[PDB]
């Protein structure tokens, strides 16, 4: 349904989600957050069954922090992704499965930034860029068109501006406000909330 | 308890003390003792009455006398040093 | 001999709850008095260190808004009983929209006062004083680690409890008043304590019909100290 | 009773194995800790470097949450179990309640866990005694001690180990809370506690502080050697 | 059925109707949908009767347990949290509960919104029920943060009047409570016909 | 619900009942086991206590696999139980892997089982050291376990009465390279070394393990060979 | 009437069983790990050096546990074999969890907790086995650790076995090497350690064992080395004994 | 003596004396009397206190409308079998919707107590149950024991020095079948007064009185209807 | 296949008077197109100041009734006193929630006096919500009765009509008239009427016959 975007760069991860928490008729909430600080270089995005989202953020988020306090240092993003996909794979064939759709945004001092993408059917993925929802078609064609692997972060910002401007063009919903993060060598840096005057 | 208070009276009048003090607190402090040991308590309050220049024995001379004899003289000088109760 | 909870004497049982009755006397004392004006209660703290923060030591807790408590000796099993008791009174209000009566509170604790069991755990070491105001007004209750409960009109516990009960019986009658029982109670306290009575040695617990709430006195306490 | 399992009360009503577990606490290494007005602080003595090992693995001080700092007495592996269990517990409180985990809650967890651990059959009780410092509720500094009985207890300062009555007796002679909260008197106060160590070796002293908002700040034994230098300098100023 | 609540500068405004029907048949008009949790907490009946009555009573129980153990008044967020934990354990088992959680925090005003689908959210204005969209209409028209007390009274009272006016399922009494810093305060409860003769002119 | 061990350390540190179980093993019987270049020859000398007993009923040499033979050190009623365990365990390997189990796997698993039986106490440890053999993948093997859960590996290995005497007699008599009939030759030479004089076709009983597989020999061919095998 | 102690303190302030477990430790063979930056080695002592054996096992004290990690052992054998099956179950379980090998310490702490659960309760005999730990990671490189029956673990550079190795540890404090990661320095050094402390005359190869663990191009290979290079280490080390007797 | 410690081990005289020890624990309780007429069953016990300010401890308690019991000795077992007692009352009272015949109930009590008198791991119960009941055939007075060999009688008395009251019962068992409730009651306190030391008198607060009838529900009294029963008495023959 | 639920009929009226509580219910028992009996009082005198009326599935009324009486004995033999009416409403409501996923097909009204000796009606639903009101009529004729009561008890939709407090005998007349009028039109209602009156001095019963078709 709703949308977020997970563009991986050479040394940076540019992500942007929505702030929308509508219920089928009205938008109950226009300042929501789905960006979950897992650690100092690893982030999580999630769109799925809203009951499963919060509980899953509890288990995964607090469990990562239990690792972090426990040994004393941060996981790799890779084995963390295998951990979460492991948890979906355990959760699915059960009396209570989860139906959520994920993507991770990790950074390594050794491997640099890393981008992963999950499923509601527990699929591992490694992408240059990833998204969810119905908007992911109309966005990823354009993002496929103007992609550079070795691209500056400001071109990613501007191409994101372009892509959001086409998102207000032929999309049926409202989606006014998109929050943005960026990952670097340091870690999480919040870029500004992105909204647009329509007419 | 009160036979011990009677022996407190006996070995209290038989020495130079102060007549403004009590002894039922000491009979509480003496669970199992002989009156000879009570006399050892009274002479030990006498010893604190030697250290300081005391002839009218305060309550505290008897307090340190019992805390000497029953507590700081049971085996060594340390039966307590744990609260856990109070 | 009688080295367990399962082997009686040729005379009596296996005195080990009896050993806990022995283990009550090592605890500090506390005095509850039922006046028709209200049930008042006090305790000795026996602070040891200056680092020993005084309000960290609890003796009177609030079970219900008109129900207080008082412990003896071991603390943590009593804390389990406090948690359980507040749970179960909360069940009584939860299922009855009303306060559990302090007697049924006491019997409710007294059910698993002896449900010790290591198979099919160990017994407990704490006597309890309960203050409440039911529909019959002021109530002063006292139980034992064996759960054999009896209501007392003014009970003294802990160390030096003998002459406190005896001198209590010297001073207690039915037509007492509240503050009279308060100052008389702390008279017995400074008789039986070993330190100088101040704001830190003691604390009060005062339930009333018109003052169901606040089974306590705050620094007025200091004023009643300097009133004696 | 005998000198046997935890169930039996003595003929004078006692549990011998409790204080028997308090012996290994009493025969453990010494550690001190004081709360600052903002910068709470602590330090263990007797590092005892044996020239052939790493010492990051023998580090007796950790954290559960970022507001709280860990210390113990007695043996080590039981404290390792209590640390891991309490990481799981504070993380669980973190999961259930979205508030900074408080000191009072987790100390009730630990002392309670040792209590119900103690009541059970044939289970050797934890012969440790922990020291818990946190400043969370508006950064209010708090330290609780534990017991092998499992009685957490709020203090304003603490010292444990072999000869804690001497060191705590010095702290009674050093209890100067009138100096406001000049964390300089916290620094020189911990320098006074390590000065009043049973050896005061200068190299076997470990210390860690927190400004109630920072992380755990592990010190260096050259700034601390400068603290012993100004300590002996002020000792020269005493003459 | 339509409830609403919103926090602003001077605390929280809690407004609801009292009409409970059984399908096409009115059971009563005197139904206190705002379940008074505490002297410092209030909750709503938004979908499900014994679900809100039971589960909010159990939460009032549990906050009583918390404050008796910790000697300390609970936050609103944790109570809404544990409510969502308790509701989640029967997910998909056919339970209607979409209530609102109102109280005061040491952080200040406390407003949370928890559903049977685990839709625990915070926010500033909420309204649940059949004609709740009417209340977002007229309320989100008249909303400000810096309103006054009687301003918010006639605002939310007007909003309930419009919602019960347009819905076939909403009516009865108009319950109005006001959460302050220290604790909540009942304001009033007014008939729809009284506000009709009043509010038509 | 007892058994929180039964075994404590000695003040020396040793474990006394295990040593008494080794005393129960060594105070029993002498028999012989020899690994040859092609197969492994195991041999007992089973004389009846009376003149009445049928020797066609109980059989000390017992296969577990068709290429694996085995004997023990102790009593039959334990031996049948742990044999039944090892049989079922080998069936578990064959159910998983559909392949004949290597002998060292039975060594690890069965030795760990007996190590478990040393562990707890409401039961005695089994007073049996095993003599295991099998011609697995070209090489035959000969493995000597213990009651105490460990194991060994020998070119030849015996146990019981005069075990140092028969052991040195194998050390003197046998060597590295022999044949099957050579191993039976020195096996009877060490068998009559401490056995009684009355050694018939029904007293001695031999089972071999060719690389073609285990073969429990009969008293027919035992009477064909051991009728004055030198 | 049948509880020996199984879970109890001395009436003073110590522990009954663990002392006697340490009494069972020192009466065993001797291993060692050396200070090496580029890999690490271990030396061991062949107990039961009787000649009629088979020796087809290729390891008796060494147990290459996961891929790049092994362990010596000292104590009761098959109890520790259960600990190796359990240990490879745990690290291999961790690998199943993450597709990442262990960081090599929390495995050791886990096993210390495993023995520790037998120390507090269980009404049983704990493991009187101490053993070694070697490996490599992404965070500290090659590592050396020591197990205890006490549930403690030592982060070592030069380890210790019992009475046969106390004078060895005095030698290692006397012959502490530092900076040199050259393995053959530790080979002649350990040949001096087992040359003195082991009572094997002239350091026979069939009474000893050496195995290393070296980084190779992303593999971190493990060398369970053969005996001929052990023989030339014997001849090289006795040549160093000739160098030692040059001073006469 | 080394055999005489537990339940399972038979004595060389056959008498596992722990049962006798539980009997003595019953003997350490207060004395009490159960009796019946042909029509009306009254059981009367002795209240005692711990201190003067404390209340007097009760023994007689209600179970069912036609069931009354007194107790002596232990309390946790007493309340345990009280909860089991009322439990079984509401059990068959629920299911069969009938009041209970007494004999089947007490048989369930003895079978209930058989297991802790047999197996290792459980203690016997200090119990002084005196039983008055109303089935179709009217009043019944059963007595119990820790040996679970429950007896039926017309009147019994257990506790301290009850034997004098037993002699009183024997020399007045002819009196008891015919007289109605009030004078039968004062026969009852003319049984408890002989278990008193004769230097003190049965006061108000020290006694419990329970009456169940074929038309009378089991009802207990203290100081209030007891004073009409405390009057109309003779003094002790000094 | 097996259906667990079936409708038995019934109609309950309870009126909280000023110091009294009047609970009447018919005695007709039937199913489908067959009358089981004409004698089934759904009123059950719990205490001297609490009587319950129960309708819907009859076996759950019997079962639940016996459970209620048992827990009355639990509270009293535990607690040496009787329950208050609202405590019965609380405990009962928890019992109704206790079978949340397999409900009772049962309507329930509790009448009785408060601690002030005034009328007290707790309506119920088959899931477990409740309140205290002035008058409730459950059962088949529930919508047959409420608006007339709103005209009479609440005096609703009336202009210039003062609110006289309803007396006892006036309310008795009202009860008889509404059971006649509802008896004319309901098929689940008639043949008799069990009338229960909770005073501060006892509970009076009164049986008034109805039409026999």
């Amino acid at each position: 349904m709703e949308y977020l975007i997970g563009i991986q760069g050479p040394d940076y991860v540019l992500v942007a989600s929505d702030r929308v928490a509508a219920s089928n008729i009205v938008q109950m909430k226009d300042d929501h957050d789905k960006m979950f600080k897992m650690s100092e270089k690893i982030l999580l995005l999630c769109v799925g069954e809203a009951g499963d989202t919060v509980q899953f953020a509890e288990y995964i988020q607090k469990n990562v922090q239990l690792y972090k306090m426990r040994n004393g240092y941060e996981l790799s993003p890779t084995a963390a992704a295998n951990f979460t996909r492991r948890n979906l794979a355990d959760c699915l064939r059960s009396r209570t499965p989860y139906h959520v759709n994920l993507l991770l945004a990790g950074y390594d001092e050794h491997e640099g930034p890393a981008l992963y993408y999950m499923d509601y059917l527990a699929a591992l993925a490694k992408a240059p860029f990833a998204a969810h929802g119905y908007g992911a078609f109309l966005t990823l064609s354009i993002l496929d068109r103007y992609y550079t692997p070795t691209i500056s972060r400001e071109r990613a910002v501007e191409l994101l501006r372009k892509c959001l401007e086409e998102l207000q063009k032929r999309f049926i919903l409202n989606l006014p406000t998109f929050s943005v993060r960026i990952i670097d060598k340091n870690g999480i840096h919040d870029l500004d909330n992105i909204s647009f005057p329509k007419q | 308890l009160e036979g011990r208070t009677h022996i407190f009276k006996i070995h209290a009048r038989s020495m130079s003390v102060e007549r403004d003090i009590r002894f039922e607190l000491l009979a509480r402090l003496c669970p199992n003792s002989t009156g000879a040991e009570i006399r050892s308590v009274c002479t030990e309050a006498g010893m604190f009455a030697i250290r300081a220049r005391r002839k009218i024995a305060t309550e505290k001379d008897f307090l340190e006398a019992v805390n000497k004899v029953i507590k700081s003289y049971a085996k060594f000088s340390a039966t307590p040093r744990y609260m856990t109760y109070n | 001999y009688d080295r367990g909870v399962n082997t009686f004497s040729p005379e009596g049982r296996l005195f080990q709850v009896e050993y806990a009755i022995e283990a009550i006397k090592l605890g500090s004392t506390a005095i509850g008095i039922q006046t028709s004006e209200g049930v008042c209660l006090a305790v000795e703290k026996r602070i040891t260190s200056p680092l020993m923060e005084p309000s960290s030591i609890e003796k009177i807790v609030e079970i219900d808004a008109h129900i207080g408590c008082a412990m003896s000796g071991l603390i943590a099993d009593a804390k389990t009983l406090i948690d359980k008791a507040r749970v179960e009174t909360q069940n009584h209000w939860f299922t009855y929209n009303e306060t559990m009566t302090v007697e049924s509170v006491t019997q409710a604790v007294s059910n698993l006062a002896l449900q010790f069991g290591e198979e099919d755990s160990r017994p407990f070491g704490v006597a309890l004083l309960f203050g409440g105001v039911d529909e019959k007004g002021p109530q002063l209750f006292h139980m034992d680690p064996s759960g054999t409960f009896v209501q007392c009109d003014a009970r003294a516990i802990g160390s030096a409890s003998e002459g406190a009960q005896s001198s209590l019986q010297e001073v207690y009658h039915k037509s007492m008043t509240l503050k009279e029982a308060i100052k008389s109670s702390l008279i017995i306290l400074k008789q039986v304590m070993e330190e100088k009575l101040n704001a830190t040695n003691i604390e009060l617990a005062t339930v009333q019909p018109g003052q169901n709430f606040h089974m306590f006195t705050k620094e007025e306490l200091e004023e009643v100290i300097k009133d004696i | 009773s005998y000198d046997r399992a935890i169930t039996v009360f003595s003929p004078d009503g006692h549990l011998f194995q409790v204080e028997y577990a308090q012996e290994a606490v009493k025969k453990g290494s010494t550690a001190v800790g004081v709360r600052g007005r903002d910068i709470v602080v602590l330090g263990v003595e007797k590092k005892s470097v044996a020239k052939l090992q790493d010492e990051r693995t023998v580090r007796k001080i950790c954290a559960l949450d970022d507001n709280v700092c860990m210390a113990f007495a007695g043996l080590t592996a039981d404290a390792r179990i209590v640390i891991n269990r309490a990481r799981v517990e504070c993380q669980s409180h973190r999961l259930t309640v979205e508030d900074p985990v408080t000191v009072e809650y987790i100390t009730r967890y630990i002392a309670s866990l040792k209590q119900r651990y103690t009541q059970s059959n044939g289970r050797r009780p934890f012969g440790i005694s922990a020291l818990i410092v946190g400043f969370d509720f508006d950064g209010t500094p708090r330290l609780y001690q534990t017991d092998p009985s499992g009685t957490y207890h709020a203090w304003k300062a603490n010292a444990i180990g072999r000869g804690a009555k001497s060191v705590r007796e010095f702290l009674e002679k050093n209890y100067t809370d009138e100096a406001i909260e000049t964390d300089d008197l916290t620094i020189k106060l911990v320098i006074k506690a390590l000065l009043e160590v049973v050896q005061s070796g200068g190299k076997n002293i470990e210390l860690a502080v927190m400004r109630r908002d920072q992380s755990l700040k592990i010190l260096n034994p050259e700034e601390i050697e400068k603290y012993v230098a100004e300590i002996e300098k002020e000792k020269e100023e005493n003459e | 059925t339509t409830t609403l609540a919103f926090k602003f500068r001077h605390g929280v405004i809690v407004a609801a109707d009292s009409r409970a029907t059984a399908g096409a048949y009115i059971a009563s008009q005197t139904v206190k949908k705002v379940i008074e949790i505490n002297p410092y907490l209030l909750g709503t009946m938004a979908g499900g009767a014994a679900d809100c009555s039971f589960w909010e009573r159990l939460l009032a129980r549990q906050c009583r347990i918390y404050e008796l153990r910790n000697k300390e008044r609970i936050s609103v967020a944790a109570a809404s949290k544990l409510l969502a934990n308790m509701v989640y354990q029967y997910k998909g088992m056919g339970l209607s509960m979409g209530t609102m959680i109102c109280g005061w925090d040491k952080r200040g005003p406390g407003l949370y919104y928890v559903d049977s689908e685990g839709n625990r959210i915070s926010g500033a204005t909420f309204s649940v029920g059949s004609g709740s969209v009417y209340a977002y209409g007229v309320m989100d028209r008249g909303y400000s943060y810096d309103l006054e007390v009687e301003q918010a009274y006639d605002l939310a009272r007007r909003a309930i009047y419009q919602a019960t006016y347009r819905d076939a399922y909403s009516g009865g009494a108009v319950n109005l409570y006001h959460v302050r810093e220290d604790g909540w305060i009942r304001v009033s409860s007014d008939n729809v016909a009284d506000l009709h003769e009043k509010y038509s002119g | 619900g007892y058994s929180f061990s039964l075994t404590t350390f000695s003040p020396s540190g040793k474990l006394v009942q295990i040593e008494y179980a080794l005393a129960a093993v060594a105070g029993g019987a002498p028999s012989v086991g020899i690994k040859a270049a092609n197969g492994v020859v195991l041999a007992t000398e089973k004389k009846q206590k009376s003149i009445l007993y049928d020797e066609r009923s109980v059989h000390k040499v017992e296969p577990i696999t068709k290429h694996i033979g085995l004997v023990y050190s102790g009593m039959g009623p334990d031996y049948r139980v742990l044999v039944h365990r090892a049989r079922k365990l080998a069936q578990q390997y064959y159910l998983v892997y559909q392949e004949p189990i290597p002998t060292a796997q039975l060594v690890q698993r069965v030795a760990s089982v007996m190590q478990e039986y040393t562990q707890s106490g409401g039961v005695r440890p089994f007073g049996v050291s095993l003599l295991i053999c099998g011609w697995n993948e070209g090489r035959p093997y000969l493995f000597q376990s213990d009651p105490s859960g460990a194991y060994f590996a020998w070119k030849a290995t015996a146990m019981g009465k005069n075990y140092v005497n028969g052991k040195t007699f194998l050390e003197k008599r046998y060597n590295e390279d022999l044949e099957l009939e050579d191993a039976i030759h020195t096996a009877i030479l060490t068998l009559k070394e401490s056995f009684e004089g009355q050694m018939t076709e029904d007293n001695i009983e031999v089972g071999i393990c060719n690389e073609a597989g285990f073969r429990r020999l009969t008293p027919t061919e035992v009477k064909d060979y051991l009728a004055a095998i030198a | 009437r049948y509880d020996s102690r199984t879970t109890i303190f001395s009436p003073e302030g110590r522990l009954y069983q663990v002392e006697y477990a340490m009494e069972a430790i020192g009466h065993a063979g001797t291993c060692l790990g050396i200070l090496a930056n580029d890999g690490v080695l271990l030396a061991a002592e062949r107990r039961n050096i009787h000649k009629l054996l088979d020796e087809v096992f290729f390891s008796e004290k060494i147990y290459k546990l996961n891929e790049d990690m092994a362990c010596s052992v000292a104590g009761i054998t098959s109890d520790a074999n259960v600990l190796t099956n359990e240990l490879r179950l745990i690290a291999q379980r961790y690998l199943l969890q993450y597709q990442e090998p262990i960081p090599c310490e929390q495995l050791v702490t886990a096993l210390c907790d495993i023995k520790q659960a037998y120390t507090q309760f269980g009404g049983k005999r704990p493991f009187g086995v101490s053993l070694l730990y070697i490996g490599w990671d992404k965070h500290y490189g090659f590592q050396l650790y020591q197990s205890d029956p006490s549930g403690n673990y030592g982060g070592w550079k030069a380890t210790c076995i019992g009475n046969n190795s106390a004078a060895a540890v005095s030698m290692l404090k006397q012959d502490y090497k530092e900076g040199e990661m050259t393995l053959k320095s530790a080979l002649a050094l350990a040949i001096k350690v087992l040359n003195k402390t082991m009572d094997v005359s002239k350091l026979s190869a069939e009474k000893v064992e050496i195995a290393t663990l070296t980084r190779e191009n992303g593999k971190t290979v493990i060398r369970v080395l053969k005996q001929k290079e052990v023989e030339q280490l014997i001849k090289k080390h006795e040549e160093e004994e000739a160098k030692a007797e040059r001073e006469k | 003596n080394q055999y005489d410690n537990d339940v399972t081990v038979w004595s060389p005289q056959g008498r596992i004396h722990q049962i006798e020890y539980a009997m003595e624990a019953v003997k350490q309780g207060s004395a009490t009397v159960g009796l019946k007429s042909k029509t009306h069953a009254v059981l009367v016990a002795l209240k005692r206190a711990q201190s003067e300010l404390a209340a007097h401890q009760k023994k007689i308690l209600h179970v069912d409308n036609h069931i009354g019991i007194s107790i002596a000795g232990l309390t946790a077992d007493a309340r345990l079998l009280c909860n089991f007692m009322r439990q079984e009352c509401l059990d068959s009272r629920f299911v069969f919707d009938r009041p209970l015949p007494v004999s089947r109930l007490v048989s369930l009590i003895g079978s209930k107590t058989q297991i802790p008198t047999q197996r290792y791991g459980r203690r016997p119960y200090g119990v002084g149950l005196l039983i008055a009941g109303y089935d179709d055939m009217g009043p019944h007075i059963f007595q119990t024991c820790p040996s679970a060999n429950y007896f039926d009688c017309r009147a019994m008395s257990i506790g301290a020095r009850s034997q004098s009251a037993r002699t009183y019962l024997e020399r007045h068992m002819s009196e008891f079948m015919e007289c109605n409730l009030n004078e039968l009651v004062k026969h009852g306190l003319r049984a408890l007064r002989e278990t008193l030391p004769a230097e003190q008198d049965l006061t108000t607060k020290n006694v419990s009185i329970g009456i169940v009838g074929k038309d009378l529900e089991f009802t207990i009294y203290d100081d209030d209807d007891v004073s009409p029963f405390l009057e109309g008495l003779e003094e002790r023959p000094q | 296949r097996f259906s667990p639920y079936v409708f038995n009929g019934g109609t309950i009226l309870a009126i909280a008077g000023e110091d009294f509580a009047i609970v009447a219910s018919d005695t007709r028992l039937s199913e489908g197109f067959s009358i089981h009996t004409r004698d089934s009082p759904k009123c059950y005198k719990l205490t001297d100041k609490t009587v319950i009326g129960c309708s819907g599935f009859h076996g759950d009324c019997l079962t639940l009734t016996k459970i209620i009486e048992a827990r009355l004995k639990m509270y009293k033999h535990s607690n040496n006193k009787a329950m208050t009416t609202g405590a019965i409403a609380a405990m009962l409501s928890t019992i109704l929630y206790s079978r949340r996923f397999f409900p009772y097909y049962v309507y329930n009204i509790i009448g009785g006096l408060d601690e002030e000796g005034k009328g007290a009606v707790y309506s119920f639903d088959p899931v477990g919500s409740y309140q205290r009101d002035s008058f409730k009529a459950g059962g088949s004729a529930s919508a047959m009765l409420q608006p007339l009561l709103d005209n009479q008890v609440g005096f609703k939709n009336m202009q210039n009509v003062e609110h006289v407090p309803l007396s006892l005998d006036r309310a008795m007349r009202l009860v008889k008239d509404v059971f006649i009028s509802a008896a004319e039109r309901d098929v689940y209602t008639g043949d008799a009427l069990r009338i229960c009156i909770v005073t501060k001095e006892g509970i009076r019963e009164e049986t008034v016959s109805l039409r026999k078709d």
